[PDB]
């Protein structure tokens, strides 16, 4: 449904003694080319298991074409920013910090972590 | 000369270069509005250094190329980035100049690179204005020599300067 | 066919997967025909000339681009003005050269 | 002809037209489950009803148009609103208890269920009115899931709407009944006690299941169906070429499948030819190499070629070979050939050339087959000329060429019933064993190695044979218009391909000849055979040659200078070559071969990863020039005008040539080189222990050379050395040992002993 | 009711039966199938304590000889339910409160389980 | 249209080239370097398709620094277009399965496709 | 009110009517009968021209008369002097080895630019143009892109290591003519339509 086509999927088989997917399928490979994603939303709109959501970071500039094409362990809600600012946060020292602030993170990105509203 | 041959002189010129960014507009399609709106009453890209916005490509060092590049228009752009004095830096705005887009045809260039050197390149649909300013930060640590890719390589202060340009 | 199944009944219905899956891989199939129907743009009269031949893709969309032909006025409108005022001119008119060029 | 109306529209046909087809050729359309093409219709699934109307006097029951028969002057109904409302109710009662695992099912976009569903479902029922898709809200049938049947297919009980295409086809196609059901009811599940698949041509029920209970494990979670990139194009692994289709993704072989040309093989491929696949992208040689200090280092291919001038600066026309691969296409033996007209050398071959050239004989045309009275087989189409087979099972059972509608192969053909019956008495065969065919072949003797020309003999009428070979002789008097088919030994053995021209020729019949070679009839045709000198491509006569496969060991020692083109490395020549390049595969090639039918078929290039290769064509191209000759051919487009100059014709057109000549060489008879299906370098993942080496000896020799059940017995052969685990069989005469021959080897007779 | 849960819970416990017969006996347990109302909620609350809906206890060729089933969240007519392959045989178990796992009315023990087990394993399968 | 060179030999190729290029003038011709992998340029291999209007010119995969010394012709073979007047260099990018069958369709179609998919390029990235 | 006059006129010349249930009216004329016929159709009244909107019909299942159609779109303010509204299309087709077409220039201007772009797109010139130069496509531009002999010319979408698409061969949305990716397309993919 990527009227971009900027989606590619490696399937692959659950192992059932550690299982990554809740079905007998999982995506071995989910890359995503950043320059070619128009940004619609088609993707999440047909994602069954609500696996992959658009979420709110757009400080997403790089230098490098090769290195704009998000790989799935850079986009795991696991993760904390964007991957010029993980980049920076080991270059600097210094972690990361969200240039953006929200009043509520929908139901859809359960665990996505963002800053609510100002209750911390 | 070149800005380089003393420790501190390369320092302070490259911070110069980096603050006083002057943009040159360029723009080309639906991105120039969100690059427009990175300088409306609610978010300027007047304070950096960007308030003032030359035209001419004869005083202006940023390219912002802010739209999808059509073909027709691409050769005309070359010679306006070659009427750019040689301290010059190309961004390339958009996913239809980073990338070719969903525009995936005959009729625009599939990633700005082809005509001109880019120095950073910015996703989105359109990239939020904000995002404009963190391309123009990445840009300016770039241009400080404060910048490294995921390989960890440090990044040449101007792109540009390596090309057999003719 | 028209509108992909309701998001909450995809774990009941075995239609309901393939509803999904095909509209959201295929999508549907509209009868073969022509059709238009016009609006009122901020730039004039505007309509998308469909011409779908029962694929999930359409045959050919064209689009009467309102400031397409509506610049075709510019060497009318700016003949005799004055050089700057062949600026306002354009302007005037409210062009969008991404409706133009097209 | 019969006169039919579907609904606005009036239909010239045949007779014996299914209704379900005279819609379709009027271009309207219905569900199908039941009904298949080629397959026997049953009224089943109950999707095919439409109305039916015989003076305007409507059935009173609605008749199932898949199995019900056409009168002239029928109107068919199938618009009507009540009808939609059933074929809709019909539909939701198949998809009733379906597992809800489209997402995951590898054959996604693929499921006739899911297009005729999301074609005739949910009515408009009679606003915005809220639709509800399923009104049974209760537990749904739940069985064992992706049970591997074999190591080439995945079973999912789940899925199967219980149709009847599998056991159907397993009964009536290969004749293999390895499948069928096992409780009734709604309990109803697939399950077997044969459980490896005997049947060789087990894979085609993987593409004909209209939902994802069977699929091919080999592709099993690589792609959806629509991701992949589909190449059409012919598999050249033996003669007959069925029409396949390649599916390559992201530079590897993904998946095979049967690509539909009813003239050779209507929807069928071979188990060897649709699994046989993971070797393509596995392991393959993508840089050329050059032996320089005593081994092999990759070169540029400057430094190739200019090791091939200084080495054959000095070559002489006389000691040049060129040995050709058994799967080349045209163009290559077309040039070869030509440039040994330029470059005088008496000896080139090919790969699979026979002692007794196949182009002997006319072709026969499949469908000719099918309208022939009688035939008469020596050797075993299931392992020589596999799909022949399933070929010869629409010919025993007396079918006969469909008429060609306007949509092609009809969906329901009343011509084939269901369990028909197999004749016994309309082919007979003589095999060295008893061939898995002897089952429809009543006539039958079995004979050992060397013993098929005295059969030949006998059934010409100079002498007399046992009571079978009279009774073949016999029945091929009978016989108005019978076939001849002969296998790999006879093509090989040269006086008895002689006498079978003779017999083909005093009684007008036409011959199939099972090369084992694939485009063996098309290097004849375009010229590839040895001259005077004579060393062919199992002779080591040649001082220069060039080899495009692995020649017997002994053929390389002596000679000056050896280059092979190889897809692979072997040990062979790493060991003997000089010079190695990249060749690419029959996938991955383009250009047309000839079957053993005289039928050219293409091969389009697959988007494989074949590295740096370059084509024979331009192999020969950069070593003829190393030599002063300059090649004629480097591109396609000038072979294409070069071959339609030779008078070879058009894809699909059958080239008619014939030749005499013979070139026989003795026998050394001691081991049998069984022909086989599968091809020896297909050993890779599921196919390792399927395609493995046999050694088949009768009980008696195998207590006699102290030969176990089921040992790992290790053999040598000028071909090389091969182990082979061993098989007791009581129908292989005493004395001898059949050695399974995994490559393009088959039907010869050659020395040989057995390692401890 | 809410029953609905210790059934499910009933059911993990059946679930565990299961997979200690096949440590046992040196014999292949396999995951069958997992649950649809869990694969496919999106952001959809889930409360069942398991995602796992279907198993089995096949034999060394991979012919299942002991197949249980239970019936989905939101299906109607919930229930655990058995079924013996080739053997036409098929078991309704019910979970009635303060008795027990019901098979009708004979409550469902961990040695009858055990006993048909085995008795499915000397029988059925093949290897 | 003529094929010269052969695949993987960047020296054989560009002499043949600049032998059958002779005093062409290209005022109006159009050159292709066709590749494949827009971004990596480092490891790139370059064909190239020289539409002169009268007559059109063909050299396989043989350019490039993928190949060992392939960038020293390429930048040779760019300095040759320049010197007899060419100003409109392109780009097309084609898929590695498609590279190779290219160069066996009929002229028309080779041509039609580079020309219809061909991205304006800077000469100085190949310099 | 003065296309149930142009229904009355054309009717009785022999001119089919093209309609569908939407509201939508097509005139057809031949090539001859069209320039005369459409300067009566601005003698009567017919101020303002819409559309011209060029069709290739090559890949069209059921096959047409020609490869190329040529549609003008004309109408009347309802607010101008006499203001009806009446807005209707007319319909010629063109061959595909005789592109020719007399221009509209002498009636409209507007046919200026409009017809240009079919040129542009299409093999088609229009006789009688002022000035017939390429509109939107680049100068140095070979061909007509709309035909759909004419390639889009799509470029593969790139990947981390090796893996790539070429969306031609990707999509899974069927056109008209592929059959798709079971054995054919029945029911509702072969067209669909609710009755209201
Ligand atoms: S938003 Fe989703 S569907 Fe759209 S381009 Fe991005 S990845 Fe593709
Ligand atoms: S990336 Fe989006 S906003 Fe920018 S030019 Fe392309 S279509 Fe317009
Ligand atoms: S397994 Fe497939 S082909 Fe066999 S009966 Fe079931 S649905 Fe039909
Ligand atoms: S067999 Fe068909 S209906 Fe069943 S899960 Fe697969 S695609 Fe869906
Ligand atoms: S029968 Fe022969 S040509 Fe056909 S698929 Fe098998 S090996 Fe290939
Ligand atoms: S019942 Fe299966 S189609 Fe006739």
């Amino acid at each position: 449904a990527c009227p971009a086509y900027a989606i590619y999927v490696e399937p692959a088989e659950n192992d059932p003694e550690n299982p990554v997917s809740a079905g007998e399928r999982y995506a071995k490979v989910y890359e995503i080319n950043m320059l070619r994603c128009i940004f619609c939303g088609l993707c999440e709109e047909a994602c069954p298991t609500g696996a992959i959501v658009l979420g709110y970071d757009f400080e997403m500039a790089d230098y490098e074409y090769s290195d704009l094409v998000y790989g799935k362990e850079d986009m795991l809600v696991d993760v904390v920013g964007t991957k010029p600012q993980r980049r920076e946060a080991k270059r600097t020292g210094k972690p990361v910090k969200v240039g953006y602030v929200v009043p509520y993170v929908r139901p859809e990105l359960e665990g996505f972590k963002a800053p609510t509203e100002g209750g911390k | 000369r070149e800005g380089i041959l003393f420790t501190t002189l390369e320092k302070l010129v490259a911070w110069g270069r980096s603050n006083s960014l002057w943009p040159a507009t360029f723009g080309l399609a639906c991105c120039a509005i969100e690059m427009m709106a990175s300088t409306d009453a609610r978010n300027d890209l007047a304070r950096f250094g960007s308030e003032v916005f030359r035209a001419s490509p004869r005083q202006a060092d940023v390219m912002i190329v802010a739209g999808r590049l059509s073909k027709k228009m691409a050769p005309v752009m070359r010679r306006v980035w070659e009427q750019m004095p040689d301290p010059k830096w190309v961004i390339s705005m958009g996913a239809c100049a980073s990338s070719g887009g969903m525009f995936n045809n005959y009729a625009i260039v599939q990633n700005v690179d082809s005509v001109v050197p880019v120095d950073v390149y910015v996703p989105g649909c359109p990239p939020r204005p904000e995002a404009l300013i963190y391309a123009v930060m990445q840009l300016q640590k770039k241009v400080r020599g404060q910048a490294y890719n995921e390989r960890g390589e440090r990044l040449p202060p101007v792109a540009a300067w390596k090309r057999t340009r003719g | 066919q028209i509108t992909p199944p309701p998001r909450h009944l995809l774990e009941t219905s075995m239609e309901a997967v393939i509803y999904h899956f095909k509209h959201y891989t295929e999508g549907f199939h509209p009868p073969k025909g022509e059709v238009y129907v016009p609006t009122e743009s901020a730039r004039g009269e505007l309509g998308y000339y469909i011409v779908s031949d029962g694929g999930s893709m359409p045959y050919r969309v064209k689009v009467r681009a309102p400031s397409f032909v509506n610049l075709q006025s510019l060497p009318y409108a700016c003949k005799g003005e004055q050089v700057p005022d062949m600026v306002a001119i354009i302007a005037s008119l409210d062009p969008v050269m991404g409706d133009v060029d097209r | 002809m019969v006169r039919v109306k579907v609904n606005d529209r009036i239909v010239e046909v045949p007779p014996g037209t299914s209704v379900m087809d005279a819609v379709f050729h009027a271009g309207y359309d219905v569900p199908l489950f039941c009904s298949e093409k080629h397959l026997s219709p049953i009224g089943a699934c109950r999707m095919c009803l439409v109305r039916i109307g015989l003076p305007i006097q409507w059935q009173p029951k609605l008749a199932a148009s898949c199995v019900t028969a056409v009168a002239d002057g029928m109107v068919v109904d199938t618009l009507s609103d009540v009808v939609r409302e059933a074929q809709a109710g019909m539909v939701e009662f198949t998809l009733l208890n379906h597992p809800l695992d489209c997402p995951t099912c590898d054959k996604g976009g693929a499921c006739e269920l899911q297009d005729r569903t999301v074609e005739y479902g949910l009515y408009e029922k009679y606003p915005l009115e809220l639709p509800v898709y399923t009104r049974f809200e209760f537990t749904r049938r739940h069985v064992d899931k992706h049970h591997p049947l074999s190591p080439f297919v995945i079973l999912d009980r789940e899925r199967c709407i219980h149709c009847k295409r599998c056991v159907r086809y397993f009964e009536e196609v290969p004749g293999d009944e390895v499948l069928d059901f096992i409780e009734r009811g709604v309990h109803t599940f697939i399950g077997t006690m044969d459980f490896g698949l005997p049947s060789g041509f087990s894979g085609n029920i993987t593409d004909i299941c209209p939902v994802g209970a069977l699929l091919d494990l080999t592709a099993r979670f690589r792609a959806r169906n629509w991701e992949m990139e589909e190449t059409p194009t012919t598999c050249a692994l033996c003669p007959v070429g069925c029409g396949i289709t390649a599916d390559t993704r992201s530079g590897e072989l993904l998946r095979i499948r049967a690509r539909e040309v009813p003239e050779v093989n209507e929807i069928w491929i071979c188990d060897a030819g649709r699994f046989g696949h993971e070797w393509a992208d596995q392991n393959r040689l993508k840089t050329p190499l050059v032996r320089k200090e005593g081994r092999l280092v990759e070169a540029t291919w400057e430094e190739a070629f200019l090791a091939l001038k200084e080495g054959l600066k000095e070559a002489r026309g006389e000691e040049v070979g060129l040995y050709l691969a058994h799967d080349a296409t045209l163009e290559e033996g077309l040039l070869a050939s030509e440039l040994a007209k330029a470059l005088k050398t008496p000896h080139l071959d090919f790969q699979g050339r026979t002692a007794a050239p196949a182009s002997l004989f006319p072709p026969a045309s499949l469908e000719d087959l099918l309208q022939a009275d009688f035939a008469l087989v020596l050797g075993d189409p299931t392992e020589e000329a596999p799909i022949l087979h399933l070929r010869l099972s629409e010919f025993v059972r007396d079918l006969k060429p469909p008429h060609r509608y306007n949509h092609g192969t009809p969906f329901a053909d009343l011509q084939i019933k269901e369990r028909m019956p197999r004749r016994t008495d309309k082919m007979a065969l003589f095999a060295p064993y008893r061939a898995p065919l002897m089952k429809w072949a009543a006539i039958h003797e079995v004979h050992r190695p060397g013993e098929e020309r005295e059969i030949l003999l006998a059934l010409l009428g100079d002498k007399e044979g046992s009571e079978m070979v009279a009774k073949a002789k016999e029945a091929w008097e009978k016989a108005k218009n019978p076939v001849l088919i002969l296998g790999a030994g006879v093509l090989q053995d040269t006086v008895a391909a002689e006498r079978a021209r003779l017999l083909a020729e005093r009684k007008g019949a036409k011959v199939l000849a099972m090369t084992p070679a694939a485009n063996a009839r098309g290097l004849e045709a375009m010229g590839v055979l040895p001259g005077a000198k004579g060393a062919s491509w199992d002779e080591p006569g040649a001082l220069y040659a060039y080899y495009g496969f692995v020649p017997p060991e002994e053929a390389l020692k002596g000679k000056r200078f050896v280059v092979m083109h190889l897809s692979h490395l072997h040990p062979l020549a790493e060991r003997y070559a000089h010079v190695v390049l990249p060749a690419p595969t029959f996938y991955e090639k383009r250009g047309h071969l000839v079957n053993l039918e005289g039928r050219v078929l293409p091969l389009s290039p697959a988007p494989i990863e074949n590295g740096e290769a370059e084509g024979a064509l331009q192999v020969l191209a950069l070593l003829a020039e190393a030599l002063g000759v300059r090649p004629p051919f480097r591109l396609h487009l000038e072979a294409q005008k070069a071959l339609k100059a030779r008078k070879v014709p058009e894809a699909m057109g059958r080239l008619s040539f014939r030749l005499k000549e013979l070139r026989p060489k003795e026998r050394k008879g001691a081991f049998y080189l069984r022909p086989t299906m599968w091809k020896a370098h297909q050993a890779v993942g599921k196919a390792q222990e399927a395609a493995r080496a046999e050694l088949w000896a009768h009980p008696e020799t195998a207590r006699a050379e102290a030969l176990p059940e089921g040992a790992q017995v290790a053999v040598e052969t000028p071909f090389g050395r091969v182990e082979a685990r061993v098989v007791h069989r009581e129908d292989v005469p005493k004395g001898h040992l059949y050695l399974s021959a995994l490559g393009p080897a088959a039907g010869l007779r050659v020395e040989g002993r057995v390692l401890v | 009711a809410s029953s609905e849960r210790e059934l499910y819970e009933a059911w993990v416990e059946l679930l565990s039966w299961m997979r200690e017969y096949a440590q046992a006996k040196g014999v292949r347990f396999e995951k069958e199938a997992d649950f649809p109302d869990f694969i496919y909620r999106m952001e959809r609350p889930y409360d069942l304590p398991t995602t796992i809906m279907t198993a089995s206890l096949s034999d060394g060729l991979g012919e299942p000889f002991l197949l249980a089933d239970v019936s989905p969240r939101h299906a109607k007519l919930k229930r655990i339910g058995l079924r013996l392959p080739r053997a036409h045989i098929h078991l309704h178990a019910h979970y009635e409160p303060g008795k027990g796992l019901v098979t009708g009315k004979i409550p469902l023990t961990k040695e009858r389980f055990f006993a048909l087990a085995d008795r499915a394993r000397e029988a059925l399968a093949f290897a | 249209m003529v094929r010269v060179g052969m695949r993987a030999a960047p020296r054989v190729s560009l002499e043949a080239l600049k032998a059958a290029l002779g005093g062409l003038k290209l005022s109006e011709a159009k050159v292709y370097l066709i590749t494949d992998w827009q971004d990596k340029r480092d490891q790139a291999r370059y064909a190239l398709l020289l539409h002169t209007g009268k007559k059109d010119l063909l050299v396989p995969d043989a350019f490039g620094p993928a190949f060992p010394g392939g960038e020293e012709a390429l930048s040779e073979l760019v300095g040759l277009l320049l010197a007899q007047g060419a100003r409109r260099f392109y780009e097309a990018v084609v898929s590695p399965g498609e590279m190779t069958a290219l160069l066996d369709l009929p002229p028309e179609e080779l041509l039609k496709r580079v020309m219809a998919i061909a991205n304006p390029t800077d000469p100085g990235i190949y310099l | 009110m003065r296309l149930e006059r142009v229904l009355e006129e054309a009717r009785a010349k022999g001119y089919p009517i093209e309609d569908n249930g939407l509201g939508n009216l097509w005139v057809v004329l031949p090539r001859e009968r069209f320039k005369e016929e459409m300067a009566h159709y601005k003698a009567m009244g017919f101020n303002f021209l819409a559309d011209i909107v060029g069709l290739d019909y090559l890949t069209y299942p059921d096959p047409r008369p020609e490869r190329f159609a040529v549609v003008y779109e004309l109408v009347s303010l309802p607010g101008w002097k006499d203001g009806d509204g009446s807005r209707f299309f007319v319909r010629v087709y063109v061959p595909e080895e005789d592109p020719r077409l007399p221009t509209v220039t002498d009636l409209w201007g507007s046919a200026n630019f409009l017809e240009r772009e079919v040129y542009d797109l299409f093999g088609i010139v229009f006789e009688g143009h002022p000035d017939l130069r390429k509109i939107l496509t680049p100068e140095d531009l070979e061909g007509h892109p709309l035909r759909k002999d004419y390639p889009l010319g799509e470029t593969p979408t790139l990947f981390r290591e090796g893996r790539y698409i070429i969306p031609a061969e990707f999509r899974a949305a069927l056109t008209g003519k592929d059959p798709g990716l079971t054995f054919y397309k029945g029911g509702s993919r072969k067209g669909y339509r609710s009755l209201w």
